[PDB]
């Protein structure tokens, strides 16, 4: 998270890759010498590529400074990318009540719905003794209730010595819905 | 004669005098020091900008904003710009209880200026407008 501001009169690095206003590369300088062209001209520099390993600035004028990013908030208006997902988490009992799983299992469908992960973890209930073999068909049993929503993304593992089961759900992808629907039309429409 | 903590008024004639320049003839610094940041601007007698400085313009972000040293860094910013156009007495006329209250005061003595005198402006209603509620943190 980074604006198009001007740093100030503070800067980190001794040695910058300076570049003029109009675009000229004015070529590295040290440190010192980069203040005093902010005064002969009254130019504030600004960072255009941090990635670079050599330090990159630009000094331009105030206007100049917003009118670059006038046109960064209209290219993520026009053209917006955001792809970050959220990681949820859900640690359930085996011996959990059929309600308490009922109100856990329609969580899930909002987090499915807003594109999000979820991770989910069943450990071993209270003084209860039970395998893998009905702990986990809680899953198989949440993901009943989205048939075409949801898909797995990773499957059940033993993460702490087989006591709890793991496992992650996804919002099904756009060209696996499409095979899904796919899937359901001919079973009942072609009979 | 003696001196005096109140103002010159204008009409009365009076003999203090600053550079050959009457009170209201010196430029005006106006601080509004808020509480996540700290704007100057100074002035002249007929309100024409001069000088303009914050501690977002000096290359702070979010919390830096609003310490003492961001205010302070700020004033020798808008103490150099202006002391370019003649600037040397100016009065200050700060606006909010933030932390760069004083030290923006102190930022612009060391810039070359020096300080005539101290006015508060901080808005204060007699009943107006209702707050935001009160925060549990």
């Amino acid at each position: 998270k980074t604006a198009f501001s001007n740093v100030g009169r503070k800067i980190s690095q001794r040695v910058i890759h300076l570049f003029d206003e109009k675009g000229n590369d004015l070529g590295n300088m040290h440190r010192a010498n980069v203040i005093r062209l902010m005064d002969e001209r009254d130019l504030r520099l600004v960072q255009r590529n941090t990635s670079t390993e050599p330090a990159e600035y630009q000094l331009m004028t105030g206007l100049q400074i917003l009118q670059e990013r006038q046109r960064l908030r209209e290219m993520e208006k026009a053209n917006p990318k955001t792809g970050p997902t959220l990681r949820k988490e859900l640690i359930l009992s085996s011996n959990i009540g059929q309600h308490d799983l009922d109100t856990k299992t329609k969580q899930i469908q909002q987090w499915i719905k807003k594109k999000h992960l979820v991770q989910i973890t069943i450990k071993k209930g209270k003084n209860v003794d039970v395998s893998e073999n009905e702990m986990e068909e809680i899953f198989h049993q949440i993901l009943q209730t989205m048939p075409g929503i949801a898909t797995f993304s990773s499957r059940p593992q033993a993460v702490q010595g087989g006591k709890a089961l793991m496992c992650v759900l996804r919002a099904l992808s756009k060209n696996e819905e499409k095979a899904y629907k796919e899937t359901q039309e001919t079973q009942e429409r072609d009979t | 004669t003696k001196f005096s903590i109140y103002p010159p008024i204008p009409g009365e004639e009076s003999s203090l005098r600053w550079a050959g320049k009457k009170f209201e003839e010196i430029p005006i610094a106006h601080i509004k020091a808020s509480h996540n940041n700290t704007q100057i601007q100074v002035v002249s007698a007929s309100n024409e900008p001069l000088a303009f400085a914050s501690c977002g313009t000096e290359g702070f972000r979010n919390a830096k904003k609003g310490t003492g040293i961001a205010a302070q860094t700020a004033g020798i910013a808008a103490a150099a710009r202006a002391k370019q156009k003649g600037v040397i007495h100016i009065r200050v006329v700060v606006k909010g209880l933030g932390p760069g209250r004083l030290s923006a005061m102190h930022g612009l003595i060391m810039g070359g200026l020096e300080v005539i005198s101290i006015t508060d402006n901080t808005p204060i209603p007699h009943n107006g407008c209702r707050p935001r509620k009160a925060r549990k943190l």
